[PDB]
RNA sequence: GAACAGCCUCUAGUUGAUAGAAUAAUGUAGAUAAGGGAAGUCGGCAAAAUAGAUCCGUAACUUCGGGAUAAGGAUUGGCU
RNA sequence: UCUUAAGGUAGCCAAAUGCCUCGUCAUCUAAUUAGUGACGCGCAUGAAUGGAUUAACGAGAUUCCCACUGUCCCUAUCUAC
RNA sequence: CAGUCAAGCGUUCAUAGCGACAUUGCUUUUUGAUUCUUCGAUGUCGGCUCUUCCUAUCAUACCGAAGCAGAAUUCGGUAAGCGUUGGAUUGUUCACCCACUAAUAGGGAACGUGAGCUGGGUUUAGACCGUCGUGAGACAGGUUAGUUUUACCCUACUGAUGAAUGUUACCGCAAUAGUAAUUGAACUUAGUACGAGAGGAACAGUUCAUUCGGAUAAUUGGUUUUUGCGGCUGUCUGAUCAGGCAUUGCCGCGAAGCUACCAUCCGCUGGAUUAUGGCUGAACGCCUCUAAGUCAGAAUCCAUGCUAGAACGCGGUGAUUUC
């Protein structure tokens, strides 16, 4: 990330430690994404590194096209399922977490995203919401 | 041989010991530098910790993502009727330190604050500072002679104050007494406002004023004796461990054989003494004033405090401040507000605040309604309203 | 700041109140409280849930609209 | 209820086990938990999930007897 | 042709038997001294000191997957004693 | 692990960075040698947990040097203040990969740490194999199964009382002891300096993270013996009611309390210095940051604040017993 992020994002309640699977919201061939490492993140003896809404993360295809299983790729979290805080108060959630494979400067492999983004996330990744349906 | 990889220590070792405090009342360690220059004032007020609420605010910060944009925040009520002048004491520097050479009370003491100086007030025949109202009631027969005592020497002054117990909600009606530092002008002008504010009652507002970054001195809430695992955060022992988890496992090394201070051990957790600096005055609150709660945006009637009254405590039926974030100390408790130590700006110090929405609704569950007129508005007529 | 509605209960939601929920389809449901967040969750019916702004409605309870 | 287990009750028997007060830590026994879901650990140890009955459906392999309750799905009350 | 008679056949194998060794190749993983399948001058496999295989069975040893979860991230709370 | 010398390497040029042939040392963290203590027993491997210490500094602060144009690097100084992770395989220490990271530095503390745990390994007794042995049996060869005891004493540590300083009450002072914050990214500077291009910074400012810490319960989440309200099964009280029992019968909601980087708040600024760069200036008519004197200056130190309050440190102040 860095030059590829846009801008600073607010800490978002962690939802997704090492080892969680979430869905693949585009279109790229693959079915989930297990998270490996998180980009960004601090040390800790005993502690997971762990995920949250327009994050980027180290990333393989458990599930999906051959071409893309079996490797390590960035991915984008769009979608939490683990409820967070704004600034404006409210406590929100999405119903699963997903995300959406890209490369290291934050451009998509996909070209579409299925089911809503969080406003985080498309503040971060311009791209995610070019390509994405509803951004909440 | 070495740690094999390397943690933070758990806890902080300049807030040892974790004992009870001293007391309920915590005091000021140290009150702003004096300057001359600068009119005679306060810098120190007492309240009463009441409760927590919401405000909504818009936000003003050029360069945030939330520039201009409404943000709900936590907020603490502190009740603070306004306390009595009642004594003054003059401190004289010496190579030992500040030390007290006389104090000088007030003519007559409320009942409170002899209260404070008894224990079994009720089976007490009242004698308190009954000689002392006789050495008074002339114009210098023995006060004169103290306060020029404290004019010629006493480089510090200090005002005795004590707050009203039975202004507050409370059950105690035993004051609470207290000095606070005069941090203006010379030590003539200091105790001539000490005289002049003799049993009188001054009020949050003329010391404190809004957007102001102040201190917050109070007693935490104490919870007990605690084990090691919540006293200091250690890590939890794995599911299989004989005779017991919440520990720690090695509380020190062969040599030296003894366990260090810096290893963590159970004990009390909870009524320290603590002062947290920086908090912001969102709102002073005057206690004479219906719709306290009612700002610029909002515009109703209501007072501060919420549909039911605050949780454990009552009424605000005094003047109140509105602070930002949370402080040290439970409900009910007595907490010191002091000025800041420092001219901190931040450009976050200097925000100008402006309250948007107040928080009233109950906090005695998930209340639903800031007023009985929008609950009665929503719920119509009621069987038991005939 | 202004009021929601409780997308379950039809109850007022001040602000910092309740939880925002959105569904796969990205329908936005607000609850003012863990209650109706809950009762949600379990898949029942507003319309069937006795104190429901809803259920009154479908009742002709409170016909003072 | 399939059932001399499991739960409750009649006959009969007992009400025996030092007590009172309070509700700190740490324990023993029993539980629950957001999001994640073995990343913990020698190792899924421990726990959780499954579970009765009816109907459907059931693979490799096989010594043709099994595997098999394979796996995997649906239903279950009350009243007339 | 020699040593004391013969000279490891069919099979099987880094096997509970392979020292070098975490063998080499493939596969499984993001990553594997693990697992499986192959290979075989096999220190030191091998034929009732039984070899190979094998449905069923196993509170036997091991690897992976789904489900599940406080094992864990990272702890919190409750009850009885 | 660190020095001294300097044949050479480095386009020339011993010493930017290296450096052979030799030679001087330091250390006791990853080996021996010895056999002084312990065989009427000091519980052995590794991990987990937690504290502290060293510096031979990986990162961060500030500097000096370069074959330093910028960027990135490399060599050194003061520096241990602050950090130095998540994992696949293995019982492993060690190792080796996948990643993240500012960095994934090295060590000690009875090869720290078993009345702290665990018990995977080693290393009792059962068993299998291979080789060896006629055999019983052997095998730092492999494999599987194999009881981890006691604290109530003293001290230490953590918290908690307390006799006597005429009594009692209130408000304070402050010796001494502790101390804490840390790191990164984005924007902007700026596609600018620098550079032939390719490339490509750095101070001031802003917004936020990371790690840590102290609180708090407004909100959200969690907990439910509120056995609060409702529902449900079996049975029992003769029967829709109202209840008992089912070791808290079960399910939904569930206030309050507690509580979570799963929630929110807050976490200060002055001086003296180190390295280093300087000023004036001799020694030594010149020169020279040093010899006398002196300026700035590091995450250093000491203060400011913060925690405790010396129970044999102290002050001020109130009241002090009518047959």
């Amino acid at each position: 990330s860095g030059n590829g992020a846009q801008g600073t994002k607010f800490r978002i309640s962690l939802g997704l430690p090492v080892g969680a699977i979430m869905n693949c919201a585009d279109n790229s061939g693959a079915r989930n994404l297990y998270i490996i490492a998180v980009k960004g993140s601090g040390s800790r003896l005993n502690r997971l590194p762990a995920a949250s809404l327009g994050d980027m993360v180290m990333a393989t295809v458990k599930k999906g096209k051959p071409e893309l299983r079996k490797k390590v790729m960035p991915a984008i979290v769009v979608r939490q399922a683990k409820s967070w805080r704004r600034r404006d108060g409210v406590f929100l959630y999405f119903e699963d977490n997903a995300g959406v494979i890209a490369n290291p400067k934050g451009e998509m492999k996909g070209s579409a995203i299925t089911g809503p983004v969080g406003k985080e996330c498309a503040d971060l990744w311009p791209r995610v919401a070019s390509n994405s349906g509803v951004v909440v | 041989s070495h740690r094999k990889y390397e943690a933070p220590r758990h806890g902080h070792l300049g807030f040892l010991p974790r004992k009870r405090a001293a007391s309920i009342r915590a005091r000021v360690k140290a009150f702003p530098k004096d300057d001359r220059s600068k009119p005679v004032a306060l810098t120190s007020f007492l309240g009463y910790k009441a409760g927590m609420t919401t405000i909504v605010r818009d936000l003003d910060r050029p360069g945030s993502k939330f520039h201009k944009r409404e943000v709900v925040e936590a907020v603490t009520v502190v009740d603070t009727p306004p306390v009595v002048v009642v004594g003054v004491v003059g401190y004289v520097e010496t190579p030992r330190g500040l030390r007290s050479l006389t104090t000088v009370w007030a003519e007559h003491l409320s009942d409170e604050v002899k209260r404070r100086f008894y224990k079994n007030w009720y089976k007490s025949k009242k004698k308190a500072f009954t000689k002392y109202s006789a050495k008074y009631a002339q114009d210098g027969a023995g006060i004169e002679r103290e306060l020029a005592r404290i004019k010629k020497y006493a480089s510090v002054v200090r005002v005795l104050v004590h707050t009203q117990i039975r202004k507050t909600p409370l059950a105690q009606k035993k004051a609470h007494l207290a000095e606070i530092q005069l941090n203006g002008g010379s030590i003539s002008e200091k105790v001539d406002w000490a005289r002049e504010h003799f049993e009188k009652t001054v009020a949050v507002d003329s010391v404190f004023e809004q957007n102001e970054m102040i201190d917050a001195i109070a007693v935490t809430k104490g919870h007990g004796f605690e084990g090691v695992t919540h006293r200091w955060g250690t890590k939890k022992l794995p599911r299989k461990t004989h005779r017991g988890l919440r520990k720690v496992a090695c509380i020190g090394a062969w040599h030296p054989a003894h366990v260090m201070w810096s290893v963590a051990r159970a004990g009390q957790r909870g009524y320290h003494s603590r002062t947290s600096i920086n908090h912001k005055i969102y709102r002073v609150g005057k206690g004479d004033d219906e719709a306290n709660g009612a700002t610029s945006f909002d515009r109703t009637k209501k007072t501060i405090t919420p549909m039911g009254g605050f949780v454990h405590y009552g009424e605000i039926k005094n003047d109140f401040i509105m602070v930002k974030g949370c402080i040290p100390g439970n409900r009910k408790r007595i907490v010191t507000l002091r000025k800041s130590l420092y001219t901190n700006t931040s450009r976050k110090a200097l925000e100008e605040v402006s309250l948007k929405w107040i928080d009233t609704a109950s906090k005695f569950g998930k209340g639903r309604f800031q007023t009985p007129a929008e609950k009665h508005a929503f719920m119509g007529t009621l069987k038991k309203d005939l | 700041m202004k009021v929601e509605i409780d997308s379950f209960s039809g109850a007022k939601i001040y602000p910092g109140r309740g939880t925002l929920f959105v569904r796969g389809d990205s329908k936005i449901f607000r609850f003012q409280n863990s209650k109706s967040a809950s009762l949600f969750k379990q898949r029942k019916n507003p319309r069937r849930i006795a104190w429901t702004v809803l259920f009154r409605k479908h009742h002709k309870k409170g016909i003072t609209e």
